[PDB]
């Protein structure tokens, strides 16, 4: 029976290692206008701009190729005893998956 | 009704000693089940603290030895320019096989890091993975 | 009507699992739809540390060893709760849910509040509802928190009319007053479709073991 | 079990950064 | 009959709490005024309940008018009732000593026949719990809703001996000078029970309260101790 | 507030008067009709008011008699509606019906 542990270790998420600069596939699974909502395996969705070029291919359904910069976007400001979070991945578009 | 002390022990502990005191008629319908299957923890009001001084966190940073690997194949060969699979429950990157290869050569000769990186990427390479530092 | 008690009432209480709730789920399952992946270190609540296997990176991970008994006594009570006709009340109010949660409540005979909560809901219920109104026997919260990043007021409403509540805590949310306290992953849509799907089938399951008990026994 | 974590110091931590003179006279 | 004084609120009765929304009745339930202030006009009025079987409670009443005040005071606190352990139904399990904001407050467990010796509001609110048997002094400022405030959580925060004996896993084992050297098991664990013995210590690092000591040598000389007063 | 024995009683009471108009008038009571009706308590209740409404009137009992008694929950108190505890449970069904319609789509002079 595989333990938590076992999973955690041989899980690709972990195996990552850090998130910076690391190019990950993504899958589109809700549009507003010209905002793309993609998921890429993690806990946050990242909210992309639709590139101007080939700008219809990029519908529901679509997988991109992503570069991410941030797993969760926090940060501590002045005054407060806990992080703010925006509930959002950090990413940036670079095109789709072929 | 209750008592509204929400503060004050449980809503267990609340409603059985109202209950036995005589205010409460019957037995709300979740006491049994709450007597039967009690939870963990009771639960009890608890104001958080802000700790101070010496005090630290009891979570421990996840590490395993193939990080050190990782970090250092990380700065050797940088990002590969494959991208993650995510979503693949066995998605095996181009770093994760040289540290297959480097944990198998680890158990199948001697322990000196640079060799066996070296000798790892002559492997992957021969295999005919591309490895550009 | 001692007979009908001893036998419909209290018989499902002498058993660990008598709606056999541990067959919906494994630490496989939860782990595929990333119930572990908690907030930021940054974000932490002290009072989830003892839930926490550790940070990775700097974002926490939910041992889901512990996951699978809290979500086990959750599920139970829960069962057990609508094997006994109570009230059910969904609360979340996370709006990328709350079609789901809604639908899921409607499909299981349920009732859900994913709305703007005003105030005096539970504490107020004569002056706003009736004064025959019948408050919910059971809470679940799918999101603890509401919109700002703090508790669901209903954790204390609740807490204050005593109702239990189960409720799905992450990271950084407050257990200490939640009845049957869940930890994992409140974000990804993967682990709440999880949590819905596992709750509908407690209740409809527990709802029809209570429907055919009873006619088992009006029939012998 | 051998998948428990192990402790070690963080082996990506990058460099801490220095100014353009670091090291010079 | 009268309150403290002829003049006073503070220890009128106000009658049972009247028939909840809820639908339940509380006719053996008691009330007592213990406190009645002009808000500048309005009145705010504190007042205790309680059934004289351990359940009581307090609350506070806002009105223009002092006998809606009363009602609401009295309605209010029926519904924020409090559950006070009773050793041997007539009184506390242990000494409490406690601060609420700058009150301080010193209660001792007393034997039967001994009565409340207490300021007049805690002899009230004892009533109410059904304590017939306790020592309590009050210091700092007396200020009569952070006396009940802290009355109630020092009342409520009270450790029975059960749960000392399943804390320590131990007899609870009582000893009276009446009875000689007679153990009397008070309480018993539920769970097993420990086979190593406390540590018998040979000197407790106790923080003991000049006024107790200083009454068991015989230097308190106090005029106005060990007064001869009415049953209460 | 008017209970449904005072409504229903209302109505028999009502059919009665109906047949009772019927043969003041000569008409036969088996067709007799609410035009009828309203032009038979005209002409033996000639009224010059200009309001319409002060005018008398021989209507059906819950034309007149209004009624807002929507009940929400049974004798087991359950309630019926899943939205009930909103408080607003028609303008949330209602937004919950065009969220699902506008989900459905994305998938696939007056006022
Ligand atoms: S960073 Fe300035 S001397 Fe090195
Ligand atoms: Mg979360
Ligand atoms: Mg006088």
């Amino acid at each position: 029976v595989e333990s938590f542990a076992s999973m955690l270790r041989h899980s690709p998420l972990t195996q990552m290692g850090p998130a910076k600069d690391k190019l990950v596939i993504g899958r589109i699974f809700h549009i507003v206008e010209n905002d793309l909502y993609i998921d890429f395996g993690g806990k946050f969705h990242c909210v992309c701009r639709r590139p101007e070029v080939d700008g219809e291919k990029y519908q529901k359904g679509t997988r991109v190729r992503l570069r991410l910069l941030d797993l969760e976007l926090t940060s501590r400001f002045l005054g407060a005893t806990t992080d703010t979070t925006v509930l959002e991945a950090n990413a940036v578009l670079l095109g789709i998956q072929e | 009704a209750g008592s509204r002390l929400e503060t004050v022990g449980s809503i267990f502990s609340r409603t059985r000693d109202l209950v036995r005191a005589g205010v409460l008629k019957e037995k709300p319908l979740w006491f049994d089940v709450y007597d039967a299957f009690p939870p963990l923890r009771e639960p009890v009001f608890q104001r958080p603290r802000v700790r101070y001084g010496k005090a630290k966190a009891p979570i421990q940073d996840i590490w395993y030895h193939e990080d050190r690997i990782r970090a250092k194949f990380y700065s050797v060969y940088g990002s590969g320019q494959r991208a993650f699979d995510l979503f693949n429950p066995n998605f095996k990157s181009t770093c994760q096989r040289f540290v297959e290869k480097y944990t198998e050569l680890q158990k199948l000769g001697e322990t000196d890091e640079e060799k066996l990186f070296v000798e790892t990427g002559k492997a992957l390479l021969a295999e005919g993975v591309i490895l550009r530092r | 009507s001692t007979d009908f008690n001893d036998k419909i009432l209290n018989e499902p209480l002498k058993h660990s699992d008598f709606f056999n709730v541990k067959e919906l789920f494994s630490v496989r399952s939860l782990f595929d739809a990333r119930v572990h992946l908690g907030h930021k270190a940054g974000c932490r609540h002290r009072f989830m540390e003892p839930y926490i296997f550790g940070s990775r990176l700097d974002h926490d991970i939910i041992d889901l060893e512990q996951t699978a008994t809290h979500l086990q006594l959750a599920l139970n009570f829960t069962a057990h709760m609508a094997y006994r006709k109570g009230i059910i009340l969904f609360i979340s109010r996370n709006r990328q849910f709350s079609y789901l949660i809604e639908n899921m409540a409607r499909d299981c005979g349920e009732y859900a509040h994913t709305r703007y909560f005003r105030g005096g809901m539970l504490t107020n219920a004569r002056l706003l509802f009736g004064p025959t109104v019948r408050l919910p026997d059971l809470i679940i919260f799918l999101h603890t928190l509401n919109n700002i990043f703090e508790p669901h007021v209903a954790v204390r409403d609740a807490a204050k009319m005593n109702i239990p509540t189960v409720g799905i805590v992450d990271t950084n949310c407050n257990p200490c007053l939640i009845t049957y306290p869940v930890p994992g992953n409140d974000d990804s849509p993967l682990a709440v479709h999880l949590y819905c799907r596992l709750f509908q089938t407690a209740i409809t399951r527990a709802k029809e073991k209570r429907q055919q008990v009873e006619a088992l026994y009006r029939l012998q | 079990n051998e998948d428990l974590p192990i402790s070690m110091e963080n082996p990506y931590k990058e460099p801490l950064k220095k100014c353009i003179l670091c090291g010079k006279h | 009959e009268r309150g403290w004084s002829g003049n006073s609120w503070g220890g009128i009765s106000l009658g049972p709490p009247d028939p909840g929304p809820c639908g339940e009745t509380y006719e053996d339930f008691d009330t007592r005024i213990l406190e009645v202030r002009n808000v500048f006009k309005s009145i705010r009025v504190l007042v205790a309940v309680g059934n004289g079987k351990g359940a009581a409670g307090f609350s506070i009443g806002k009105a223009t008018d002092r006998m809606d005040a009363f009602r609401k005071a009295k309605n209010r606190a029926v519904h924020h009732l409090h559950y006070i352990e009773r050793y041997e139904d007539h009184t506390i399990f242990h000494d409490i000593s406690l601060r609420f904001k700058r009150t301080h407050i010193k209660m001792k467990k007393q034997p039967k026949g001994y009565g409340l010796r207490c300021h007049r509001a805690i002899i009230t609110i004892c009533r109410l719990i059904g304590i017939k048997d306790m020592y309590a002094k009050v210091s700092g400022s007396i200020n009569m809703l952070s006396l009940t405030q802290g009355l109630f959580r020092g009342l409520s925060r009270q450790e029975t001996h059960q749960q000392l004996a399943d804390k320590k896993g131990l007899h609870v084992v009582e000893i009276r000078e009446e009875c000689g050297p007679l153990p009397i098991v008070v309480a018993s664990p539920r769970g097993p029970l420990r086979k190593d013995p406390e540590p018998e210590d040979e000197v407790p690092d106790v923080k003991l309260d000049w006024e107790d000591v200083k009454t068991a040598q015989g230097m308190k000389r106090s005029v106005w101790s060990n007064l001869k007063r009415a049953a209460t | 507030t008017y209970t449904e024995d005072f409504i229903k009683k209302q109505i028999e009471e009502f059919n009665i008067g109906k047949r009772h108009l019927a043969n003041m008038m000569g008409e036969d009571p088996e067709t007799f009709t609410q035009e009828d009706i309203d032009r038979a308590i005209a002409y033996l209740f000639p009224s010059g008011l200009f309001e319409k409404r002060a005018r008398p009137v021989m209507k059906h009992p819950e034309q007149i008699f209004p009624r807002q008694r929507a009940i929400q929950w049974g004798e087991d108190g359950r309630p019926f509606h899943y939205l009930f505890y909103t408080g607003k449970q028609s303008y949330y069904s209602l937004m919950h019906d065009v969220y699902g319609m506008l989900l459905n789509l994305e998938k696939h002079g007056s006022r």
